[PDB]
């Protein structure tokens, strides 16, 4: 269980130059974890890990975009 | 090396009414006495062998 | 799949005749009675405004610089939703 | 399709006999084993 | 080659008495119909 | 029974086809010994009989062919249709090693971990010395067409030449492969990916083993002057063949060492 | 030298005729295993004693009637006999190569026995599927030695594949085209070609099993991420083609009789029936699947399987119908030989049409592994391949060997295996929709009634066997030797006398170039 | 099941059954037609002494012998398709059943709620109750609701076997390591035979399934009265 | 939220005849969500569900031989 | 990446010689130079009792029967673990 969060740490997953994998990964993660939680009745406190990184990584208009996307059911992303 | 190609065409041309594998001389014929005998030996060999697996050797 | 019709794929402009309508054309039959006893109408998909569809950086220069060149109503929606 | 006569002709008693050898060699050996499955089954 | 040629001559078998001819012949066939029967007797005979 | 009149070749009595028929039998059964019964000697004899025959069916062809003459262009024709013939058949005698490959490996089952390669398997990287295999043998092939045009220009020093690096880059390739394979952290019975892996390769390293035999027969029936200008049906089989391994390895390449890891 | 003749030959016909001996000798062979089969079930209860020597008896019987009797007589026996004849040739193109052929033969049979005495035989099927056939439910030399026994079978007609297409493309009079060469020829010429795309395919599944039964490699054992549907896949992609192997020169043989016998120079639309084979010959290769219906396949791929598998009908229904025609307006003969093509084109018909019931993936679910399956095959080949097979041997017996068939026995034999084969496998279709499996032992009480008429009819069937042993036995006693042969004009096989000379075609025919 | 001197198939139980019948009755309608088409000509160009032994021209007639069958396969194939994908189709079932084939029995897995597990081997012909059939009782028979959609799952622990229950218009092979899914749904109570029908041995013909079709009701305390 | 559940549903991921992978899947699932509630301080009431699908749809066997491989850390899949 | 060396890369023994020696051969020392400045040893993997590897249906025969044809006790595994 980690709050003592410096930063996003280094993933193998996405281990070169090219992030644009990490951001986008996590921002989804984040959101299937929080919706599963809130839809099986439990804590999206688990799914926290995932806001702090994508929010380390994503770029502030990416993940506005995203949201407003969401918002109007027009993310391409399947959450 | 040398051309010694149409020599041995000569003496495979030979009329000596013998049939190509034997045609080459005397050591065509243990070659191939040597074959055949392998063969035949070999083949009693595996019949005997089949003989012995048949029944329950255990 | 595989194939395998004998011989004869090969020499004779009789033999590229016989593989012509022997073997071409009637291909051509099949594939046309498939592509007739499965083609009907999809039902026009449901329309959601996706960003990454119906792009307009600069209207196309024709008609009034919103329709695509082959524009087909029952299937392709404008960037608005369908037209009627 | 035409043939000149038979060479050396096989009468009927000759064919009888013939036909009676023919039948016998596939019928006796597997009348033998066959009879005797019991035998051989019963281990 | 100076193989034989014409009837009863171009076959690995002598076909000149009819008799030892039907007894070939019965032999032949004869083994070849018996041997499933013997196979079958002899696998009884294990177990 | 007169002197005849058309150009096709009509072969005296051989006791090869029956000996090579022999030969058959006691490799079949002397691997059913050697598999359950745990002895060698029927495959050792097997093997034997069976080289003897190659040798001398082989031998004899020569004989009948440079020796005798009679080689009309009748029956070299037919000479060509069935090697390419048989060619056909050894792709697909290959094809069935592709179809488990990709079977397995485009449908990796649950008892692999759902995945290809299967977890546990540590495949070896395709740019080392699966690379390198891939630049000999394609260099070989180079070789080899070197060698055929110094043949029909009449060049026997350099189709010699040709001829022995095209054989020694296909002997390289083997003492390569060979290495790979003990140097490998994987095995035949390591699932389908090693049953996969060393069966198609295995089959494919034989052929290359094969091909380099009859390169070398190749060479040496050219030390003998056999080989005419126009009149070398032996080498361009023993070239054809080559290619058909060289390509075979190609697809092995992409398949199994790319592809499939 | 019967050494030298018959050993180390390099002739066509002499080679041809170790063939018809070799397959006469495994028929008896696998007729008596039918016979055992049908006595098992012709009355309930369990005769054998165990059901694995049923199971390694009707393997048995597949194995040598596919392998050892139909093909070496229709391809190596008639094939050899009769192609360069018809083409006036020499000799075949690798006339030593073809000696190999055939002596490949009498091992890999042997292997074959050794398997069924040897631990407990092979009680696989002929399909030989594992995990039955894997080292654990079959363990010992027994499915081993099987696999050997193919793999000698599979090389020894790969290599007379070569022969027979190398043969007929490259060894016709120059003048004469492909489109010259008789029917039977051509069914020999595509039937090669199958062969030679599809065994490959079996040997290396077989390679497979046979690694994974001696070698730990996993190709079809789950356990190491194998599938045994893999295993399906390649040897039906072999299979399909086999069945269709086993009747094109059949199909060759019975439009030379029919054509023969109806006194007309050459068959009804002989280009539509060229065409015909081909086709067939390429659609065979497209439709293994449907022998996996039930296996568990995608709904999508089962449909793509019933439709290809059904279009087989077009190309089969010329044929059928050109034969007809080729009878339409004919001055008949009915000779042994004409009855048993006539009987052909109606079994054959039946067998097939029953294959198209099948065809359907939604109906087969209930029908596969049934009885109505064995009804199907034993229709078509049963009653088709053997069929053109006796049609085929009466009519070129005396070419083959200079004396005639008492034509009246011979009629008689027709009669008798007519009734035999038809009150042995109608029955079975009976059993096959009521539910009956097939490979069963044993029966539940109601299937009794249709199981033992039809064991009955198989005994009818023998009693035509031996009588046929009688009827050659009689032709060579009684030494009828032939004078003049009808039709000469077109069929060239009879026109060098009957026996032709060890050597025919020393000085080639003469075709001009018009 | 079957019954002595029967000719076609076994009554159908469910309703894919009864469509495959009759999808049969229709097949067997035209091979009867070719068949009889095909015997009529054979005997008509063998009865006259007419003669026409010189050369035909091929072509003309070849058009109708390759339309006309087209035609014919496309009337066997659009049926036959049909019931194939509705055999398939999108079922919503009320239970799932587990089958394992092994060398010589069935076991069963009912397994949505409970723990159910139970052996299903042959009543040897010696044991059977009078009035009981040969080699088709079972022990232990898989007790199922008559009319609801049921999910089989039929896989192997094994060599291969095959699930098969001829009145409800049911085969799917048990493949070790794979599970292949079918629908059953009976439309009546009652008991439905079935036999093995993939070579698996010795005891190939020896390894039944029997299905008791009962009302829901019956069904439940059954499973609780089986553990 | 449902505990209402009388079969797994048709799934639409596996709409064919094999469904060995819908065992798999809903097998690796829950050892996975189970993993991750119990790492996180959270609620396994959430991995219900696929606990229930693959206890459905698995052979007893499988069930059981996976189980002990995951307790031998030789359980092939990457939970 | 492509290729195109300018022309004659057929016709002429000459010209294969020349492409022999000049690209063929070249290219074989350059991947023996990268398979060599790369190869050196990879580090023998933890081994891990996975039951879809290391199979044994029916002992091997020869040797003991557990061990594989090119046995390599550094890197394989027998079904136990690592030998020495
Ligand atoms: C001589 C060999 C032979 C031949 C020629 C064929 C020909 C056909 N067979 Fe079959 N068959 C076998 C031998 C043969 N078969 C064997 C051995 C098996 C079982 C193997 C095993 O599992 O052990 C088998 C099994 C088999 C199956 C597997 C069923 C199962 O296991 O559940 C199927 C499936 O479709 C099938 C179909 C066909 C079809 C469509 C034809 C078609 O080629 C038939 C075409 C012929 C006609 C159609 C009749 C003539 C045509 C007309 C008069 C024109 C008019 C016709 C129409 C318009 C319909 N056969
Ligand atoms: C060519 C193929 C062939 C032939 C001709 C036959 C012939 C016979 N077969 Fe069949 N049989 C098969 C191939 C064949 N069979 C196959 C593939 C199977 C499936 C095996 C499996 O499930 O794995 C099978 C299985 C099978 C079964 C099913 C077994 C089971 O499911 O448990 C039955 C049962 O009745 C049967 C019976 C018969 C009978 C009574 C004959 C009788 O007709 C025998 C009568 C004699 C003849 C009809 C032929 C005589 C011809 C000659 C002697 C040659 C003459 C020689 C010259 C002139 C040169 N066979
Ligand atoms: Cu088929
Ligand atoms: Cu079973
Ligand atoms: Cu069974
Ligand atoms: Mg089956
Ligand atoms: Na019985």
């Amino acid at each position: 269980k980690i709050k003592n969060y410096q930063t996003a740490p280094f993933d193998s997953r996405f281990p070169n130059q090219n992030q644009t994998r990490n951001c986008w990964q996590n921002y989804l993660d984040f959101h299937r974890c929080e919706k599963a939680m809130t839809a099986k009745g439990g804590d999206v406190s688990v799914c926290e890990w995932y806001r702090r990184v994508y929010k380390s990584l994503c770029p502030i208009s990416w993940v506005s975009t995203w949201d407003d996307r969401r918002a109007e059911g027009t993310f391409p992303g399947k959450i | 090396f040398e051309n010694r190609v149409a020599e041995k065409q000569k003496l495979f041309q030979e009329d000596n009414g013998l049939p190509v594998h034997l045609k080459g001389g005397a050591t065509d014929n243990i070659l191939y006495r040597v074959t055949m005998t392998l063969c035949l030996g070999g083949t009693l060999y595996s019949l005997y062998c089949l003989g012995w697996a048949s029944f329950p050797h255990k | 799949a595989s194939a395998a019709k004998g011989d004869h794929g090969g020499t004779g402009a009789r033999t590229w005749r016989f593989l012509t309508f022997g073997l071409a054309l009637p291909s051509v039959a099949l594939c046309t009675l498939n592509s007739w006893l499965h083609s009907g109408h999809r039902e026009r998909p449901a329309f959601i405004p996706y960003h990454h569809l119906r792009i307009r950086t600069k209207p196309f220069s024709w008609g009034d610089g919103n329709h695509t060149f082959f524009h087909n109503p029952r299937v392709n929606p404008l960037p608005t939703g369908y037209e009627k | 399709i035409t043939a000149k006569p038979a060479k050396t002709p096989t009468s009927p008693k000759e064919q009888a006999i013939g036909l009676s050898v023919t039948f016998l060699s596939f019928l006796l050996p597997a009348g033998w084993v066959l009879y005797h499955l019991d035998n051989y089954k019963k281990s | 080659s100076h193989y034989e040629e014409g009837p009863g001559k171009n076959i690995p078998f002598s076909v000149e008495n009819k008799w030892r001819l039907l007894a070939m012949m019965t032999l032949f066939f004869g083994s070849g119909f018996a041997a499933p029967f013997f196979i079958v007797r002899h696998q009884l005979l294990k177990k | 029974m007169t002197h005849q009149t058309h150009a096709y070749h009509m072969v005296n009595p051989s006791p090869w086809p029956l000996t090579g028929a022999l030969s058959a039998l006691l490799m079949t059964s002397g691997l059913t010994m050697w598999f359950h019964f745990n002895s060698m000697t029927l495959l050792m004899i097997g093997l034997t009989t069976n080289m003897l025959t190659m040798y001398q069916w082989w031998r004899d062809v020569i004989r009948e062919s440079t020796f005798q003459g009679h080689h009309t262009p009748a029956v070299q024709k037919g000479l060509r249709y069935g090697m390419i013939l048989f060619i056909i058949s050894e792709v697909l005698f290959f094809t069935g090693f592709f179809w488990a490959f990709y079977h397995s490996s485009l449908a990796p089952t649950p008892e692999l971990g759902g995945c290809w390669p299967p977890t546990g398997i540590h495949p070896l990287n395709p740019l080392e010395v699966p690379l390198l295999n891939t630049s000999v043998l394609l260099a070989s092939g180079v070789s080899i067409t070197w060698a055929h045009h110094s043949l029909m220009e009449g060049d026997r020093k350099h189709m010699l030449q040709a001829l022995f690096i095209t054989i020694t880059l296909g002997v390289y390739f083997t003492l390569l492969q060979a290495s790979e394979y003990y140097e490998a952290p994987f095995t035949i019975s390591d699932g389908v990916y090693g049953s996969t892996f060393f069966v198609a390769t295995g089959f494919h390293g034989l052929h290359v083993i094969i091909g380099s035999t009859f390169l070398i027969v190749c060479f040496f029936r050219q030390l003998k002057f056999h080989f005419t200008s126009n009149h070398h049906f032996g080498f361009e089989a023993g070239a054809w063949y080559w290619h058909f391994v060289d390509v075979v390895w190609l697809f092995l390449y992409v398949s199994i060492y790319w592809w499939g890891s | 030298m019967f050494i030298n003749r018959w050993l180390f030959s390099t002739n066509h016909k002499d080679i041809g005729t170790l063939y018809l001996l070799f397959g006469a000798w495994a028929g008896m062979v696998g007729t008596a295993l039918s016979l055992l089969i049908r006595a098992e079930l012709g009355q309930p209860g369990t005769l054998l004693g165990d059901d694995q020597i049923y199971n390694v008896v009707v393997t048995a019987h597949a194995f040598v009637m596919i392998f050892f009797m139909v093909m070496p007589i229709m391809i190596g026996g008639f094939g050899n006999w009769l192609v360069p004849l018809m083409i006036g040739a020499p000799d075949m193109a690798f006339p030593r190569m073809n000696n190999m052929s055939f002596w490949l033969l009498p091992p890999s049979f042997l292997l074959l026995l050794a398997s069924s005495m040897v631990e407990a035989g092979a009680g696989t099927g002929w399909t030989v599927y594992p995990p039955l056939a894997g080292n654990l439910a079959h363990a010992g030399a027994s499915v081993d030695l099987t696999i050997f026994s193919l793999h000698l079978a599979g090389v020894s007609s790969i290599l007379g594949a070569i022969n027979f297409i190398t043969t007929i493309i490259n060894m016709k009079p120059p003048a004469m085209s492909q489109y010259q060469t008789p029917l039977f020829v051509w069914s020999v010429m595509i039937t090669a070609v199958l062969l030679l795309l599809s065994l490959p395919v079996l040997a290396a599944g077989i390679t497979m099993l046979l690694t994974d039964r001696n070698l730990n490699t996993t190709f079809f054992d789950p356990a190491g991420g194998g599938d045994p549907i893999l295993y399906q896949h390649l040897f039906w992609f072999f299979g399909h083609p086999e069945v269709y192997i086993l009747i094109l020169p059949g199909f060759g043989m019975i439009s030379h009789i029919v054509t023969y016998y109806s006194g007309k120079k050459e068959p009804f639309g002989y280009m539509g029936m060229v065409w015909a084979m081909m086709s067939i010959g390429f659609l065979g290769f497209i439709v293994w699947a449907h022998h996996m219906f039930t296996v568990g396949m995608d709904v999508d791929t089962r449909a793509y399987f019933t439709s290809a598998t059904m279009i087989i009908a077009i190309p089969t229904g010329v044929k059928v119908f050109s034969w007809l025609a080729t009878l339409h307006g004919g001055n008949i003969k009915w000779s042994p030989a004409m009855m048993w093509a006539l009987g052909f084109i109606f079994l054959f018909t039946v067998g097939g049409l029953t294959g198209i019931v099948l065809a359907n993936s939604s109906l087969d679910i209930v029908l596969h592994d049934t009885y109505y399956v064995v009804a199907h095959f034993h229709y078509v080949l049963s009653m088709g391949a053997v069929f053109a097979i006796m049609g085929g041997f009466v009519h070129w017996f005396p070419l083959f060997s200079g004396y005639t068939l008492n034509d009246t026995w011979a009629k008689i034999h027709f009669a008798i295996m007519f009734v035999g084969v038809n009150m042995t496998f109608f029955p079975q279709h009976f059993l096959g929709l009521s539910g009956m499996p097939r490979r069963y032992s044993d029966y539940p009480d109601a299937y009794t009634m249709w199981n033992t008429i039809s064991s009955m009819g198989s005994f009818i069937s023998l009693t035509a066997v031996m009588l046929m042993v009688f009827i050659i036995w009689e032709a060579f006693a009684s030494k009828r030797e032939v004078l003049t042969v009808d039709l000469t004009t077109t069929n060239l096989e009879w026109l060098n006398g009957c026996p032709p000379p060890y050597h025919t075609f020393e000085e080639p025919t003469y075709v001009n170039l018009k | 099941m079957a019954y002595p001197m029967q000719l076609g198939f076994q009554d159908a139980t469910s309703p894919i059954m009864e469509e495959l019948l009759h999808f049969h009755d229709h097949t067997l309608m035209i091979v009867f037609l070719i068949s009889s088409l095909v015997l009529y000509i054979i005997s008509l160009m063998l009865t006259t002494k007419l003669t026409h032994t010189s050369t035909m021209d091929a072509q003309e007639v070849e058009t109708i012998w390759t339309i006309l069958p087209a035609i014919i396969l496309i009337l066997i194939a659009l049926p036959s398709l049909r019931i194939l994908y509705m055999m398939d189709e999108i079922n919503n079932p009320s239970l799932t059943v587990k089958t394992m084939g092994h060398q010589w029995y069935w076991s069963y897995e009912y397994t949505d709620y409970e723990d159910l597990s139970f052996d299903s081997y042959m009543i040897p012909t010696s044991e059977l109750k009078p009035g009981e059939l040969r080699l088709l009782e079972v022990d232990n028979r898989v007790v199922l609701p008559m009319e609801m959609t049921i999910r089989m799952l039929v896989s192997s622990e094994d060599v291969l076997h095959s699930w098969a229950v001829p009145s409800l218009g049911l085969k799917t092979d048990a493949i070790p390591g794979r599970l292949n899914q079918t629908t059953l749904m009976s439309s009546r109570p009652g008991l439905y035979y079935g036999q093995c029908s993939e070579i698996c041995g010795s005891n190939h013909s020896f390894m039944p399934i029997v299905l008791e079709l009962v009302p829901l009701k019956y069904f439940e305390k059954w499973s609780a009265s089986m553990l």
